[PDB]
RNA sequence: UUAAUUUAUUAAUGCAAACAGUAACCUGCAUUAAAAAUUUCGGUUGGGGCGACCUCGGAGCAGAACCCAACCUCCGAGCAGUACAUGCUAAGACUUCACCAGUCAAAGCGAACCUCAAUUGAUCCA
RNA sequence: CCGAGCCUGGUGAUAGCUGGUUGUCCAAGAUAGAAUCUUAGUUCAACUUUAAAUUUGCCCACAGAACCAAAUCCCCUU
RNA sequence: ACCCCUAUACCUUCUGCAUAAUGAAUUAACUAGAAAUAACUUUGCAAGGAGAGCCAAAGCUAAGACCCCCGAAACCAGACGA
RNA sequence: GCUAAACCUAGCCCCAAACCCACUCCACCUUACUACCAGCAACCUUAGCCAAACCAUUUACAUAAAGUAUAGGCGAUA
């Protein structure tokens, strides 16, 4: 997403009102894009041991493309939610 | 001004002189819009008070 | 004992009911107090008048 | 507005004094204001013109005017140049003479 | 002359008046609400007051959203809560140069997507922000459920949500025989959400669609008057018998 | 100078005037001199001194200023310790 | 158009963003093009054009308080030198016929024991 | 009636330019200059009008206003 | 009645117009000064005034009293025309 | 004495209140007013005049606070 700051300062309006605008409040100023940014590594739990990237049961931070394109659709990995985490822990304990 | 008020009956010196009393007397008009932060006490009638 | 004002006695258009005004001012008042429930064509006319009136007052004239 | 409390000694500190009883029998009478002051006001018309008004006159304003004139001739070396107005019992007097006028009124006993 | 009710209420009035009155109360409420969406193309002000520079004085600060534009492609498939930004730029970001008009488009992608509730792989026009949102919410299904109708910003998405809700309600054979336990587990995964079936039918509908549905519901061929007459006669006879 | 504004129908104020001048309650407008912070190396001490003084305005000029502002700016102020407070009221005049 | 301001449109590039592996299409930001777009075309002047001039100062016209023109006659300026109390204040005046700008200056406090005819530029912005 | 159609709207476009601007009567009333994309205009000054407050205003006589004609300024009396 | 003597239509625009400068055949009805602050005015009240808020070192509230008409070539938006 | 004059009520303006209309039969999206036969489909910042005495950023579309904070070739103005 493109985040766009507003040049020209909307003049503020009420509690239960909408501020009416002007053809100059349409004049924006680009602040940032969410791409062109340091990418984050998402945390995924693993249902299989794959390559050197991970082991069965271990939660791991991975590149996002890998997570999305390969691991999650094939059923090799699961999202790091508080729901399944407990289950994983239990499994580990059992092991 | 205060002395005058006292003389005239309005603004009673037997009771306290809070701002409210002054307002009632109508020696001091004040307006929060136009940012008046109450009354300042001034010397003008220092002697003969 | 000031239960009512004589400006509540006056019965006329809802916008100028205890309120004098100018021409332009009157128009402005009408546009704000009624505008939303005015007939399109009439609204447009009013707007035009306002545009005109402002120009006449704020620019054209004598004694500026 | 409260009618003021009866003090021990007059005039009161701040120079106020009530109207004496009985009234001073004359051709004219001067009421006081809402606030119990003697109604002798200053007024500037044009940035120039300065005058004073005694405005609560009642009965024979002409007499009052005459009296005023008599009073003020030693202070000027003229007559003061006054305008009475019978309808609204007033007296426009050219030039500031307010405090003095007030004093005079007090002396008279209005 | 003037109108009775202002022009910005006419739509509201319409609802009251006719077939839209006979719509169920739980649907119309949604239409009426109009809550603000989550900020996407603007960084919101955290607090309602701030203290500006220049003068050391606190004053209020309302965060106004950027208008946004959703082309009909967006409606067809999940984008985030985002679309086109029609605006204007000053030439070199200085006001004393030309002002000139600009459309910022978002980066669209095509992706497959599984859903446990529906059991199907959908190919969608998705953007990266959408993906991120999904990740945050964990499941796509979860995201669909969790994400509100005014932040979903897509008709297709709404439809999907509705379908999911219906599935939750009915407890339909989605995975068929051999997977009843599995089905149960899936259902239990989404114990949250799952509205009564008569509400879930109307979720994610437009107004026109809703109206159409209503019409369909209360359609019916007219009852022959003859039958009614016969019934009346019977009643009369019964009465006579009684007396 | 906007004799009737579009939303209210009031006189607006020429804000430049407000920025530049001080309105004393007597009627007099105070201004800072022009070129008082420019090319002081070539200016001689006396000249500099002259430049640094707070000059009063004319009659016509004053009138113009008055016209350009509204009755808010003409009002009586009672600021805590205003350096100019003493100059608002005017004493000892005679035509 | 080789006038100023723009490139929103097309133009390829370049970098991102998406992607894949192994020891291209879209979108965002930059780039120079092509196309265009928004544009304005100062004054004085014995008509206008061309030429000349446009701010400041001294002399004549203007012979004796000020003031006084022309595309009238003649000289010049757009600094330089010396200081580093070329400190700070401040009664009272002059004034380029308005305003703005300019000039002079007693006393005082603080210290010693300016030359020059013009030698210059408002506001806002930096 | 094409150097860029016609129609409606924005548009009572805008015009330092031209034309026009309607009962009676009386009164005071004439053009030093300044800047200015300014010299077909305008703001200030000057003149002018009104209402005020005023105390001097015009006319002026001796004395006086530099060195390299006609007059003027100043100016008590009247 | 005329003959005698006296008498250079009107408006506009001009330094200046009988001008051979503009306009006007004539009648009809229609056809062009509208707004604040600040002043002045006369009322009301008065160290206060105002029927909240505003103003106030005689002020404040009140009314009264000033500020035209017709005209381009234009630019742009959406229709309609081979 | 001809042309002519003259004439009140048609209706209309501004409000107030009150939320309007729309199938006798037949015909009417094809060349509308046409009885009767095998293909598509709506959403996409207004601009400019104008003011700034040019023009290029910019230029308005109950009461009170307040024409205040702000904004602005820090100006027009908002
Ligand atoms: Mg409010
Ligand atoms: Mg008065
Ligand atoms: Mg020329
Ligand atoms: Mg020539
Ligand atoms: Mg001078
Ligand atoms: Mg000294
Ligand atoms: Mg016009
Ligand atoms: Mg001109
Ligand atoms: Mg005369
Ligand atoms: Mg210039
Ligand atoms: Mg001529
Ligand atoms: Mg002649
Ligand atoms: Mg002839
Ligand atoms: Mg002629
Ligand atoms: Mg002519
Ligand atoms: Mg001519
Ligand atoms: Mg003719
Ligand atoms: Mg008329
Ligand atoms: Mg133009
Ligand atoms: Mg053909
Ligand atoms: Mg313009
Ligand atoms: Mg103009
Ligand atoms: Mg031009």
């Amino acid at each position: 997403t493109v985040i766009v700051e507003r040049w020209w300062k909307v003049p503020l309006a009420g509690e239960g009102r909408k501020p009416r605008l002007h053809r100059r409040h349409r004049v924006y100023k680009l602040v940032e894009d969410t791409k062109h940014r340091p990418k984050e590594n998402l945390e995924l739990i693993l249902t299989q041991s794959v390559e050197n990237v991970g082991v069965r049961g271990d939660l791991v931070s991975v590149k996002k493309s890998l997570g999305r394109n390969r691991l999650l659709p094939q059923g090799l990995a699961v999202y790091a939610s508080p729901e399944n985490k407990k289950l994983f822990e239990e499994e580990k304990l059992l092991r | 001004r205060l002395q005058y008020l006292i003389d005239l009956g309005r603004v009673d010196p037997s009771q306290p002189i809070d701002l409210t009393q002054l307002v009632n007397g109508r020696g001091v008009t004040i307006q929060p819009l136009k940012r008046d932060y109450g009354v300042q006490l001034v010397e003008e009638g220092a002697d003969t008070f | 004992n000031f239960e009512k004002h004589p400006k509540e006695l006056i019965r006329g258009p809802i916008w100028l009911r205890g309120w004098k005004g100018n021409e332009l001012q009157r128009c402005i008042r009408k546009r704000k107090m009624v505008g939303s429930r005015m007939f399109a064509d009439d609204l447009h006319n009013l707007n035009k008048r306002i545009r005109y009136l402002y120009k006449h007052f704020n620019r054209h004239g004598k004694f500026r | 507005i409260p009618d003021p409390p009866k003090h021990e000694h007059y005039p009161t500190p701040s120079g106020w004094q009530p109207p004496r009883d009985p009234p001073p029998n004359l051709p004219y009478f001067v009421r006081r204001s809402r606030m119990h002051n003697i109604p002798v006001y200053k007024d500037i018309t044009h940035g120039n013109r300065q005058m004073t008004v005694i405005r609560k006159v009642e009965g024979d304003i002409w007499a009052l005017q005459k009296d005023v004139e008599d009073f003020l001739s030693p202070l000027l070396g003229k007559t003061p140049v006054t305008q009475v107005n019978e309808v609204t019992g007033t007296l426009r007097i050219k030039g500031y003479f307010d405090q003095e006028l007030k004093a005079w009124l007090l002396e008279k006993g209005f | 002359p003037l109108h009775k009710y202002p022009v910005w209420l006419w739509k509201r009035l319409q609802l009251r008046e006719g077939i839209c009155s006979r719509l169920p109360g739980h649907y119309l409420r949604s239409l009426e609400e109009e809550r603000t969406p989550t900020p996407v193309h603007y960084r919101p002000h955290g607090a309602k007051f701030k203290i500006n520079p220049k003068n050391g004085q606190r004053e209020r600060v309302e965060d106004v959203p950027i208008p946004i534009y959703f082309p009909p492609e967006s409606q067809r498939g999940l984008w985030g809560g985002e679309g086109w930004i029609l605006g204007q730029i000053y030439a070199n970001n200085d006001k004393l140069s030309k002002r000139l008009k600009k459309v910022w488009k978002p980066q669209l992608f095509e992706r497959e997507f599984y859903s446990e509730i529906l059991d199907k792989k959908f190919t969608v026009t998705v953007t990266m922000r959408t993906l991120d949102l999904i990740d945050e919410a964990y499941g796509l299904d979860f995201y669909i459920l969790k994400a509100s109708g005014e932040d979903l910003c897509s008709k297709f998405g709404m439809d999907l949500k509705r379908g999911m809700l219906l599935r939750l309600a009915r407890q339909d054979p989605q995975l068929h025989p051999e997977d009843p336990e599995r089905r149960a587990a899936i259902y239990d995964k989404y114990k949250e959400f799952a509205i009564p079936e008569e509400e879930a039918e109307w979720v994610g509908l437009t107004l026109e669609e809703a109206i159409e549905k209503q019409r369909l519901l209360e359609e019916k061929d007219p009852v022959p008057l003859f039958k009614i007459y016969v019934a009346e006669l019977i009643q009369q006879l019964q009465q006579q018998a009684l007396s | 100078l906007t004799y009737f504004s579009a939303r209210k129908g009031k006189r607006k104020t020429v804000k430049a005037v407000i920025d530049r001048f001080l309105r004393l309650h007597c009627g007099l407008w105070v201004r800072r001199k022009a070129g008082y912070k420019k090319k002081l190396w070539k200016k001689t001490p006396a000249r500099k001194k002259r430049l640094r003084e707070f000059v009063f305005c004319n009659k016509t000029q004053s009138k113009l200023l008055d016209k350009m502002t509204t009755s808010f700016w003409k009002r009586r102020n009672w600021y805590v310790d205003d350096p100019y407070q003493k100059y608002h009221d005017r004493t000892n005049l005679k035509v």
